């Protein structure tokens, strides 16, 4: 009734063309699941590894048949008789078939489709919503928003080091009110950029890369959008920033070089000169989150950030902790950041990924859900984001269904909960004081 | 693979029934009607020569 | 296997004693193996997937296996395997003439 | 078991961050379906108008609040009773509801969104796919992509007087081998584009608006990209073509002026020497596509088209037809045209689709199934285009996932489909000889 | 509970008590369907081929045991197991059990009876009439039918060389307005022919077969019999013609020879005389169809035939196509008559019926659903018609249940559609022009 | 489940082109039956009669809508609530209802369809077959058939003052062979009736109506198709007569006029010369059967016949009872007769046609179960002969499927019971000696 | 779910206090049937005889162990399987199975007792009364006595 019968993957594409795949499960008396795993890294020291093909003659060598194949051959044939509820004896057993700490055999694209399907084939059964089944009953809180607004970095031509620029609409009362508000920003930066004359194409998460002069012009047009779209900087909506300094980190000289985006001129600046620059950036503007301030390995700047600015700015490590429990276990250990980023993909379990949620949420971070470049029209990451009641959520920006999906997912779960629903804005943002 | 369960399998061929006659009457050698023999059994007698 | 099907009764048995969920694995050779040299032997072709693994052990002596059954031509209910079980009495048997035979009582 | 209980309408947000509607259908039995409607125009003189709530105080005017309480309050009271799977039934009763030939009391998005929220749970009551319900038994044609690659007209600055251009991959043996081709293509490009340092970033279909010189520039570098992917112009790929002529036509001269977009020094053409432009070009490179080659009220124009082009070239009309019956069947009775742009949203409901479908079939013309410039993550328009067997699908680049779902639904259709499955490519061409 | 779980197959007879067959298929949940199959012929080049006994001491060598074997103990045990809504697969593998272009091996009786059993089964199992199933949720045209009123050539006596005459109430409101029509003119014709003393007694296809003098007396009865009922040749009811040319066809002469059927003194006509005949005729009266004008290998004179009156008449190849898909694609390239005759049994299988009416459609052919010399009391061939949308039927006259049989499913049909229900009439001609 | 939800009639033509009505009772289980009336009588002074429109501008007075109106909008309301197995209470409803001895308020033909439609429901309730339905568990006797071969009186234009001639397989082995002989000696007359030039097409139940020269000459033709079909007449094939003497008999004389078919050369025969007559013939020709031999008001005839021919022959009451029991009780009172006709719409109801079959049947008479003129594709009076055991059927010629639908029925039931079934032939005349 | 899973007998009494059978027919959805068999006479020159143990030592010779390990051994693995409905077929097999015209290798009281539980059984399925089931839909005459 509960067993499952069948486990099925097949070769898809995600939001960039590229290959994907996607799984289907069905279990004895009819009910079905699908979970579409989204676009990560084949490659990765600590992190958990997607399964490519590398055949040249098809897809540019990214097909995704190996692990199509291994759901059906191998994952299919230990996961069929297994009880769909039985969410974590599957990805352990998952776990256990692929032998290897880095999910490099069977694949983390593999196991995490499977594990996608498998829970929600299992709420399909028991005819619940899937936030809760993966959370239980006490699941209430919608996220907010980090709404990906303005791109820099390698993702843009413009002098920027900084990768991503978000707005927060922490200031209002209810979900349906934060995504309106984030869109109608949304359009009055497209107004602005086109009485600008700069470009409003938007790239992969839906976000505008223009031609800006810095990082503070960036900022300070941002703020105007916000204020012609008639909301108050620093009260209703606020700024986020992506700095992704691993991109533009010296490891050799120990420096953050700043001339590889913003050209030959740019200031060259060392840890404890981004450290009071980032000081400068949160005081001049209303900055409530950084991300990835930091190189990955640069632990003793990470901590010298945290003493600094972590009492009142939100610093994310993304690629800090890769969703690693045990990085970030150290990272508590070490008090360093005071939240995490969350990628389902790259720890390729369900279970893991809630392990790693409720062990941030232990030690006073904030665990934020997070997209990946190449997405679907999959939209789990919002039930694993009500399930958790992580309260914060970075799903893109306001421009492609692949993030749209999302926010659509969104106000579908705050309808379902009518009245017990909570939008708590800035009191999701627990890890910081005041 | 083939691994032995409890105190393993009988082990039944099949062969044509046969009824023979005895000082008892007439017997047969299997007490079933799907022709099924005890594989390997045999019956002796010893004598003193 | 047409006439027979799977009995309701060792299906509830195999869901709620979860047999399924200890399942052991088999190279070409029929040797246990763990489920990750399992999965690597299927992966570079060395194990057939299909025939490598076992679910478990069901207890309780319970009847694996029930009859079939199908519509006849009028759309009534009947045994797969009842009405054309057999045609012929085989003959048989050979009385065999052992009069001169010591049994033992 | 069937009878529909609940009928139940929210706001969502499409493709490009404005606000639509979906509509969720609950019967007595527990099956379930959910239809999106795509943003279309709330202005037109003879086709469906969707209805918007006009405050500019909330997402700029744009809000369907207006929609989706028509749904929740007089829709609802009205369905709630009919079977599941009498779409024909309830499509009429809403038509008669409305009682509006344009459908501006109740809004066509609000109709259209019942109409495809009733059909999916019908498939979903029988346990069958939505294109088995939807088409019968002998479904069985997957449709040829025209993926649009290259943008211009009003979605690019490049002097560029065409809308876009498209790419046919009509030489495929299967579905699947055509996304592939179509994907290599789009990568290809974008690495040629990168190579000149023009744009990459996407616009709302997904394609490339880099700053060609014109026309022959796009199509030039379209035939590029398709030999660096390793296949042939002329017999694997072909080219097509959204003009858009209604754009840069000047009504009261009778002319074409390309100066609306080509700059001071565009060529103005009459009706003839349009149609030998488009001769030329199809002459000049391998054109297979010709959509809105003359403007929408230019019959005679058309007609001209139709008789020199119309046997070797497919014309299609999106902006003559409107998705309109008395205008299709007008075309029929003159010779203008040869296809015919649906559009689901532009008509109003799935049986008023579909008798636009078959009349076109009828006619010995092509039906090709499009998408909107404001999308869903819903792929119903892939399910009606295999349904009706019409083997043409116009549902826009491989870059984002309002694009992408619609190809990964093909992808799934054609897997369940099997061994049945037929890819025609060129034999879809059925209004064209040889 | 779809599974299919028993095919069994019986020897019947058929309207002319000469043998058939029927099978019945039954699922696992105990859907039932029974398929009746009309007689067709076992020899010809290149149509599919029924199986006889060939035993002359039995029924004249015309029985069908050897079929009926065919289905219990070959097809049988091939498709127990499959799906009974995988109409598809189920035909196919059928066919590619057979292994001859033809069918000969196991016999196109056969194998569409099983087709048809497993149609209806599936329709069964779903809960849904035939033609919803067939032709999914928008089938709602009801036929126009072409009914057998006077027959000549090689089915009677009288010097009339064109094998059948029909009356076509294309001015009807409805389905049941055109039916009680054609049963008064019926009628009225009867009262016609017993005044003037010809002959009552009804033929195999139930129309009568009086010794008239000719085809234009013929003709004459027929518009007065229309008239005496009460109703307007040329705007109420129109004349259709079956010429049957083939058999008054000399090969070797390369004439139409009048003499085998009209006497002595009767006219000799070239290719040529025979359009020139043809085209008097359509000037002369309201004949609106025309089938088998030419020879089935006369393309030349058929071609010419389309030229000259295929944009006012309606050109049906019933021998030229003999349903064939390669005869199609041959005639339509050709431009080749306007409309094809859609026998089933000279296919054997569903699926590729459906094929040919889509495939005749997409090129502005009209396909028109017959009936056999030897039918049943099946009635399969109504759904079929309203499942494609067909808008024409021809299924005898109106004195015999192997007609009415038909006649009255129309009518089941339509009430069942209620206020869907269409019938085009006169617009169902779409091959012709205005 | 078994709950009678709906009851719905409609309008359908029958065998003649005629209007006719049937039923679709439905019960909440989903149980569905159809009940299709064969076209009787509306007048008659002691029989059942049938309601018609009388609107000579419809279906020439024939059409059937009032009945219609009673079955849906007065039957119907009646009968909804009751259960479906409750036929005896339905059927004593109806009657109650009605109120006319003569079934005349309401119809006749509402009353039978009704109650066909009502026990096929049943039938189909309880998954058994509609003759084990309507007999119980021991329903195994096959009829013997009485095929109607040659025509004459007032259905020819023949001197043959008898209505017609049939063939009696009474010599078969099985059913299945009583047919197979009776379309071999149907065709063997054909191909004699073809090389002697007479007419060949059709009359209402299948058979020739030939211009022979006499009585004798029609039994002499008919005696040696059996012999060219290679059986022996008198030992496998019988003859039988239904000489519908009510229609030739003056009442004013007391004498039977052949004069008014035979021409004015035939003798006019009083009662004792009508009975020589019968029994010249009766020695001549192996003829087991006369129907109709006598006036249906000539008692004392009857008597005299029965005195005199019945102990070897079978006489047929089918005008002198017309299924009346009250007619029926008088006849086996003064020993008139020794089988009756029974006309399942001559009646009205299902449990009034088998309490006259019961008491024929404990009388020593044979009960007969006939078709009418005007047939349906309905087949209940096999299923009625099966259940009764009654061991005669006739149901006319071998040559149209208002004819062949009853045989194939037969053909079923035959094959479905299998090695149970009994064809009992010359044993089925239980009322002759030997 | 008509099937006859079950088909066993058993030895009651019957008026007189003297030996007979009862048979109970069990289908697969649970319909039941009990048929129990008038005792009749064991010698007969064309009439069905009845099967009698015949050891004075039970019963006066009067038992019916016989018959019912007949039942219990031979018709009940020739009769599972059937459809409860199909009374003729299992008549007409349980004949055949007997073999002899007057049937005495099984007996006719088994037999009888079979028929009359596979009858009540199938009206049991059907959930028709008996007599409803035997006659079909036109019985309406009660007997006069």
């Amino acid at each position: 009734m509960s067993i499952i019968t069948d486990v099925y993957a097949r070769e898809v594409l995600d939001s960039r063309g590229n290959p994907t795949l996607e799984v289907e499960v069905y279990t004895e008396s009819g009910a079905f699941g699908r979970g579409m795993v989204p676009s990560g890294a084949s490659t990765g020291e600590h992190e958990a590894v997607e399964l490519r093909d590398g055949d040249k003659a098809r897809y540019g060598g990214l097909g995704t048949q190996k692990a199509v194949d291994n759901v059906n051959n191998v994952i299919a044939e230990h996961i069929i008789g297994f009880d769909v509820r039985d969410q974590q004896g599957i990805d352990r057993a998952m776990i256990a078939l692929d032998g290897t700490p880095n999910k490099g055999k069977l694949g983390a694209n593999a196991i995490l489709g499977v594990s996608i399907a498998v829970a929600r084939a299992a709420a399909d059964y028991l005819e619940v919503p899937l936030y809760s089944y993966l959370g239980g009953f006490n699941t209430k809180v919608l996220p907010t928003p980090m709404m990906n607004i303005i791109n820099g970095g390698s993702h843009s031509d413009a002098p920027i080091a900084f990768q991503e620029f978000m707005i927060v609409p922490a200031g209002a009362p209810t979900f349906k009110e934060a995504l309106r508000w984030g869109a109608e920003i949304f359009h009055a930066l497209k107004k602005i950029l086109k009485e600008r004359g700069l470009e409003t194409a938007v790239g992969d998460e839906g976000g505008f890369a223009p031609r800006f002069n810095g990082t503070e012009d960036g900022v300070e047009t941002i703020i105007k959008a916000i204020e012609a779209a008639g909301y108050v900087p620093g009260k209703d909506v606020f700024i986020g920033l992506d700095c992704a300094s691993s991109e533009f980190y010296d490891a050799e000289h120990k420096v953050y070089g700043y001339t590889k985006f913003e050209g030959e001129g740019a200031a060259v600046r060392t840890a404890a000169e981004q450290i009071d620059y980032l000081e400068e950036l949160v005081n001049k503007y209303p900055i409530i989150t950084i991300e990835d301030g930091m190189d990955e390995n640069d632990w003793d700047g990470w901590k010298a950030l945290t003493e600094r600015l972590g009492g009142k700015v939100q610093l994310v490590g993304d690629d800090f902790f890769v969703t690693n429990t045990a990085y970030l276990e150290k990272g508590i250990a070490e008090h360093a950041a005071n939240s995490i980023l969350i990628k389902v993909n790259q720890i390729g379990t369900l279970t893991e990924t809630f392990d790693a949620i409720e062990m941030a949420k232990e030690a006073g971070y904030t665990a934020v859900v997070s997209h990946r470049s190449g997405e679907t029209e999959d939209s789990t990451i919002a039930d694993i984001a009500v399930a958790t009641n992580a309260g914060q959520i970075k799903t893109g920006s306001l421009s492609r269904t692949d993030r749209i999906a999302k926010y659509n997912q969104l106000l579908r779960i705050e309808d379902q909960l009518g009245e017990v629903a909570e939008y708590r804005g800035l009191k999701s943002f627990y890890n910081l004081k005041k | 693979k083939t691994k032995m369960v409890k105190k393993g399998v009988l082990k039944l061929t099949k062969a044509p029934l046969k009824i023979v006659k005895i000082p008892s009457g007439n017997h047969s050698l299997i007490k079933n009607h799907e022709s099924f023999y005890e594989m390997g059994k045999a019956n002796f007698m010893i004598k003193e020569i | 296997m047409k006439n027979f099907k799977i009995s309701s009764t060792y299906r509830a048995a195999r869901k709620q004693q979860k047999t399924a969920n200890r399942k052991s694995f088999y190279n070409d050779e029929g040797y246990m193996i763990s489920p990750s040299e399992w999965a690597d032997g299927v992966i570079k072709g060395l194990i057939n997937p299909k025939n490598s693994w076992s679910n478990d052990h069901v207890k309780g002596y319970l009847p694996r296996v029930s009859p079939r059954s199908h519509w006849t031509k009028n759309g009534y209910r009947e045994y797969l395997g009842i009405g054309k079980s057999r045609d012929i009495p085989e003959k048989e048997p050979e009385v065999i003439e052992m009069m001169d035979l010591e049994l033992v009582v």
